[PDB]
């Protein structure tokens, strides 16, 4: 179990750690988060009390280094930093753990929610989507645009998700225009899976990461990416059977976790109705269809 | 974006553009089978592709053999239309290719966009105008070449005959749409108006009769009467 200490908490802020969150008051004696499960990526995220604008946060994996959060009063945000001097960092963490100034990652033992939302998400792939190679952790915020949104403006600050475009030469083989547009199996299986992602694990990892950025930061381009990757599978007549079964589990846990009050902005009516009721895979997502119908029947 | 009453005169500027109408591509007769079920029999159809500025009509005849062994023919017909329009564009010299293609039905947008991905600078547009191009098969010479075809064939016509020697393209299109709307609302009456007088003939190289300027005014008035009538006979007014 690992620890992300805080230098201090000089401004009142709501702090998220994965699907959990808590309020810290201005200058409260808060010194970080302990008992963080090893083996998973994690996200620590922030919304200031004075400006709920810009949610922002950091993806990290404690196996890759010792990370701490220090508030920067010039740039006005909580920043994640890396200490490579291990002896010095552990001396402080212990010193803090003794004074009980840390919140415990409050995982219920029965609970596989976080694993189920991050099963295929890997730090190495996150760092290719979010390019800032000098750090081992990745910053994301509500405003960052995707490479595809930039084609339709700062490239260093962009989310480099894999571009999916159903009306593109990449998606449509000459002479198979109707076939490839109405059945996207070529584009899914040859172009994207075999050609770009290499395997379905990497495809699901990017899909899961896009959903989590949409949910935790309200990042609109990430929501677009999540829905595009769902629709590409559902609009393919030929999909490996193990992929369909895994997608049903992935989406089930995503829909389960979504805040009920955010469904209006985070769920695209057209994509979900098309996917669940019209697409080739309309009968292949039993768990997802059942939770959607019982939790968000309005959208459908 | 979409073409409507506000941006009417754009049709007659000097940017090459084509209307594409697909309403006569897939044509059937519905009939009873010996068992008393219903079946369709396809008949030849056509894509109506028209330059509104010059009157050039590229009539691609769709022979019934193209449907043999195919499913979901109404969907296929939209993609076949887009395939043939794309082939037409590729066949034209670069300086004759259109800058815009306006489809008369919104269901043609995605098929045509996909077939034209190679031409990113050609704009594919819908329209809010209710154009009467479905009535093209009420023009006897056009119906005749479609029904006689034994194989796929493209035939070129000028749908304005020689009108542009005497009138503008705006006025020529206005007349064409008026004639076609009349033929669509009451074909028998419209054709009677057009041919009642045997001294006015259709030249061999023309589609419509050789009316004088004065006679076109009378004709046009007779068509505007027919349309207002049927609009009463229909709605009882
Ligand atoms: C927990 C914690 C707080 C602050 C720091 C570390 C670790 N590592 C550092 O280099 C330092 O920035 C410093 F300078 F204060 F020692
Ligand atoms: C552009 C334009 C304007 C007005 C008309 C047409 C075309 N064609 C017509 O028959 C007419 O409706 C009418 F009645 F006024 F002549």
């Amino acid at each position: 179990m690992n620890t992300v200490p805080f230098t201090s908490a000089p401004i009142e802020v709501t702090i998220g750690i994965d699907q959990y969150s808590f309020n810290v008051k201005e200058n409260q004696p808060f010194h970080g988060i302990k008992d963080i499960p090893i083996g998973h990526v994690h996200v620590i995220h922030f919304q200031h009390a004075d400006n709920s604008s810009m949610r922002y946060g950091y993806w990290f994996d404690c196996r890759m280094g010792n990370f701490y959060i220090q508030y920067d009063p010039k740039d006005g945000l909580y920043k994640m930093m890396e200490e490579r001097d291990g002896a010095k960092f552990e001396n402080i963490v212990h010193n803090f753990k003794e004074r009980q100034m840390m919140v415990s990652y409050p995982k219920i033992d029965e609970d596989d929610t976080w694993y189920n939302l991050t099963e295929f998400v890997q730090m190495d792939k996150i760092r290719k989507i979010v390019r800032k190679d000098e750090n081992q952790f990745s910053y994301v915020d509500s405003s960052m645009t995707t490479v595809q949104e930039n084609e339709l403006s700062d490239p260093a600050h962009s989310l480099n998700y894999t571009v999916i475009n159903f009306k593109s030469r990449e998606a449509i083989r000459p002479g198979h225009e109707m076939e490839d547009f109405l059945d996207k199996s070529y584009y899914l299986n040859t172009v994207m899976l075999q050609g770009i992602f290499k395997n379905s694990s990497n495809y699901f990892g990017e899909l899961q990461f896009a959903f989590l950025n949409a949910m935790f930061f309200g990042n609109y381009g990430s929501s677009l990416q999540w829905h595009a990757m769902i629709e590409l599978i559902c609009s393919s007549a030929t999909v490996p059977k193990h992929m369909l079964d895994k997608l049903d589990e992935i989406l089930y846990y995503q829909i389960k976790t979504l805040p009920e009050q955010y469904s209006d902005i985070l769920l695209n009516e057209r994509v979900w109705n098309i996917c669940l009721y019209s697409s080739f895979q309309k009968n292949s997502l039993h768990n997802t269809e059942k939770i959607m119908e019982n939790k968000y029947p309005e959208l459908l | 974006g979409a073409m409507n009453s506000s941006n009417y005169a754009e049709l007659f500027n000097n940017d090459i553009k084509l209307f594409v109408d697909d309403t006569n591509v897939y044509r059937v007769t519905v009939h009873k089978t010996f068992e008393g079920n219903v079946a369709t029999k396809a008949i030849n159809g056509c894509i109506f592709t028209l330059n509104p500025k010059t009157g050039h009509l590229f009539l691609k005849i769709i022979h019934t053999s193209v449907w043999a062994g195919q499913k979901r023919l109404s969907q296929l017909a939209k993609w076949k239309t887009a395939e043939e329009v794309s082939a037409l564009v590729r066949s034209l010299p670069k300086e004759e290719q259109p800058k815009q293609i306006i489809v008369t039905r919104k269901a043609m947008l995605d098929p045509l966009e996909v077939h034209m991905l190679d031409f990113p600078n050609i704009a594919i547009r819908p329209t809010e105008l209710r154009l009467p191009f479905s009535a093209a098969m009420s023009i006897d010479k056009l119906s005749d070449v479609v029904m006689k075809a034994t194989e796929p064939q493209m035939v070129l016509f000028n749908i304005y005959d020689d009108w542009l020697d005497r009138i503008s393209s705006y006025t020529a299109f206005s007349r064409l749409t008026l004639l076609l709307r009349a033929l669509k609302t009451n074909e028998e009456s419209a054709k009677m108006i057009l041919l009642s007088d045997p001294t006015i003939t259709i030249k061999s190289y023309h589609l419509w009769p050789s009316f004088t300027d004065e006679q076109w005014i009378t004709i046009e008035s007779q068509m505007r009467d027919l349309i207002l009538t049927e609009y009463g006979r229909k709605y009882n007014v």
